[PDB]
């Protein structure tokens, strides 16, 4: 069904292609920095678009776009939104993006965990799964 | 999954333990890997030292369950499963039920095949079967003392105003409405679902320049009435009163029509007229409550039923919801949050329909 | 085989019926066959006619399951079988016994099978657990002229004390439990389902250190009042009361509470707050004087309702469970079975909430 | 796909349930499995206790439709689905709109479907067709 | 048949002959107030019971429907919600059956 951040890169590319208002506050928050390739090569495609002093409007953009993109930016202007992202969806989606970096990152150190579980380093296993419930609260 | 929950949440507070221990021994528990669990859990509590992934893993290493669980592995499982300990208590309570229904099976089960195994006894088989079977603030109300006590109403709380028919609980919720309205600068919210608009506004236009015996409703006034009607409607003019008597309103209109005006102009108080006659209750005192914290505005919810608790509980929840509970008889304050418990006695005029301090 | 001895001898003797239909109904027979005809046996006593081989057979036949036992023949083997008539009963103690089991081993098989398809429930299902299984002295009252009559309250007694509202009927079972929590030194159990359970401890409180005008509701005290709560408090603090508000419960759970109580304490009293609200009262009735006999302990159940028997009799039973029913209105003990009935007279204070002597 | 939303606010809020349960009622969702969730969702607030992954499973489980929905899995599913908890109502108010047009259309269809089988009537058909249709 | 005759014709006034009579009587009271807030038009209803409030609210709600009711005894207008609430008195002939200005 798809994962929470992954959701929130699709929504947002779905709001500023839609709206080249909040592409600008997309802009300064998020690179990106997105996650994905293909929402990365699209975020560049979008916040262009605009800077060449453009209008807005999907029209426009779902024909720009090298045409391998086209496939999954035509099936995102279709998505399904309001018009009117709220304060805090913004706020929520952003958050979701901007931090996913991190979940990434306590991977890394979740296969340094199981393998010292193996070496039977007991404690120090243990250690290093109290500080992912640390950074796991974030 | 309940039991994972339990567990997963002591590594998270730990003061989830407290809880978790009150209600469950590790017995309880289906899984014996959770039952070796929770008791190391404990098995460190006593001290000591206190209880977290690093302690625990090493008491069951100590007594050598650790890998007859999972390794730290399912320890880290169940720590990084879990998002929220604030249930617990929870979680707890489903285990302990579970546990009690198998229980249940077990003793009743052991009733049925030592059905056959007797037989020989039939007295100690029924008998040991019962035996076995039996195992300021604030936002100022106007009035002196009752501000000491509460120290407003606050925001994000919900109180219900109590009182039998006819004790006065509108006319005293009109009140703190319109004291709230002509002496700050905060928005009121009015629903008076009973009552019409403008029957309400006498109401309170009576509470203000002290008008009314000659009367009002009966037609004609004296040269002392008008001169006193033109104050009382020049000082209530600027008020900040908005009225709401629109027949019998569901939870999800109040909210929406409070949310719309808390954007445009401001907002300090809900009074809704009597919830016993919105349109179970128990689903409706919860959406109270959530209405004053989504607002950050307090809720003046009036309800008809002495008086004492349980006068109210019988019919729909509310006692949980509500943080604080006054009564009409006598302000009786029975329960708060901020603080005291206690009675706050107000004077109440009649012809002009104000409650008064003292 | 001891069922085709009852049948058998009541075609020989045939007063052998009497017995045997004190202590059987057609149902104890394990065999439909038998159970038609120990049913047409006793249809055929119900004139009449009397009951012999040809009368049955004929009622047999009349409702048509002559053939549907044996013939007349299984009939007969069991009439020529059967070589005397003194046992009878039994024989029937057997087969009622046999009885007795099979229900056993079916409530008990229901109880199992039922632990699976509920879930859901646990106290639903562990109370119809409990109710499909089921299926001067003395200690001084405090008040002299009471225990005369009296003497106790005593050990497996229920005492009912029945009053009309607001006449004093929680106050007045407040002050005996408090007296034998204070003066003696044994620990009493309330349950005061109604009033909340610090609403009723300074009910009691100012039962004691005559306190209370000045008032500890109403905020504020006098030098005289501080240093009267101080001793009223110490005086109540070492006294073996213990209290439960649990809003509305059911027996099963005054009874399991109690129970872990006596053993780990002491236990002398239960006073129970109203049986009308504790959640048919006759079977709550049975259950409450089966407690008092169980703990050897007097439970006082207060009861609402000139006064008389009939007030509270046409709600519920309760007459011929309860060994002592007193009426506030005078204390009207109106039935008791240690001897005597008649009127105490007592004082009411109001102001200190006092019941006291005369 | 609103349906999925505002199931998976809830997990995520879970304050999202109080403006989704006044605007929904279990019997608002198109399919089943989100009819059963919803509402164990509610009967679940009803106490209680509050509402979050395991104490729904929990519930679910406990009247016997887990595995009736999707398991935890399509619990879970929604849960981690859903990136934010701000819209829910929504969502809510799509879902409650889909409902009506399914109401509007089924009491359209009886009329049709009743049509021929009166005749007989004209006016409990003409009447009970306005009763029907402002309902 | 009073919404056909609005868009054909007119149509300013509804005066329905006893309420009482029509076919609970609360489920009445709220379709005649939304038949004069659809059509833009004041219904009279006429209804059978000193007189006051009390004497027709005992048989079916009517009181938090009706914006003004009147009472005929003198014409005692005791609740409406454009604003006054007292006694207008009318003659009344009988011979012609008119009731008459004062």
């Amino acid at each position: 069904l798809l994962p929470a951040f992954q959701n929130a890169e699709r929504l947002l590319l779905a709001h500023m292609m839609r709206s080249r208002d909040v592409a600008l506050v997309v802009q300064e928050r998020i690179g990106g920095r997105f996650n994905i390739e293909e929402h990365r090569a699209l975020a560049a495609y979008i916040y262009a678009f605009y800077e060449e002093g453009h209008e807005a409007d999907p029209g426009a953009l779902i024909s720009r776009i090298p045409g391998e993109l086209q496939p999954l930016a035509s099936e995102l202007s279709l998505l399904l939104i309001a018009d009117d992202v709220s304060e805090q969806e913004l706020e929520d989606y952003i958050r979701h993006v901007l931090n996913r970096p991190k979940w990434l990152m306590l991977k890394v150190k979740e296969q340094e965990k199981t393998e010292a579980e193996r070496r039977k380093d007991f404690l120090t296993a243990a250690r290093i799964a109290k500080e992912m419930i640390e950074m796991k609260k974030m | 999954e309940a039991e994972q929950a339990v567990l997963g949440a002591v590594f998270l507070d730990p003061a989830a333990l407290v809880p978790a221990s009150e209600i469950l021994i590790p017995e309880d528990f289906y899984r014996a890997a959770h039952q070796k669990i929770f008791h190391a859990m404990l098995r460190v509590a006593d001290r000591g030292e206190p209880v977290d992934l690093v302690t625990v893993t090493a008491e069951l290493a100590a007594s050598e369950q650790l890998e007859e669980i999972g390794g730290v592995s399912y320890l880290s499982e169940l720590a990084d499963a879990v998002p929220t300990a604030a249930n617990v208590e929870y979680y707890a309570r489903i285990v302990e039920e579970k546990s009690v229904l198998r229980r249940l099976i077990r003793t009743a089960t052991s009733i049925a095949q030592d059905g056959y195994t007797r037989e020989d006894e039939i007295d100690v088989l029924l008998d040991e079967a019962d035996r076995k079977i039996m195992e300021i603030t604030g936002i100022p109300t106007g009035f002196t003392e009752l501000d000491r006590m509460t120290s407003g109403f606050q925001r994000s709380d919900l109180i219900i105003v109590a009182a039998r028919p006819s004790v006065g609980k509108t006319a005293f919720a009109l009140n703190i409405a319109q004291n709230v309205a002509t002496k700050t600068n905060e928005n009121v919210a009015i629903f008076s679902l009973e009552m019409s608009a403008q029957q309400l506004v006498m109401r309170m236009l009576c509470a203000e320049g002290n008008i009314n015996a000659q009367n009002l409703r009966t037609g004609k006034l004296t040269p002392e009435d008008w001169g006193k009607l033109t104050m009382a409607m020049g000082s209530l003019s600027n008020a900040g009163i908005y009225i709401d008597d629109t027949p019998s309103i569901r939870v999800s209109d109040i909210r929406a029509k409070c949310r719309r005006l808390k954007q445009e102009s401001g907002l300090g108080m809900i009074v809704i007229d009597y919830l016993q006659l919105i349109q179970e209750v128990s689903e409706i005192s919860r959406s109270l409550k959530a209405l004053a914290r989504e607002l950050e505005v307090p809720v003046i919810a009036l309800s008809q039923l002495r008086p004492m608790m349980s006068d109210i509980r019988e019919s729909g929840s509310i006692e949980q919801d509500a943080d604080i509970v006054a009564f009409l008889y006598e302000i009786i304050i029975a329960k708060q949050r901020n603080g005291p418990v206690g009675t706050v006695q107000l004077a109440f005029i009649k012809e002009y329909n104000k409650f008064v301090n003292l």
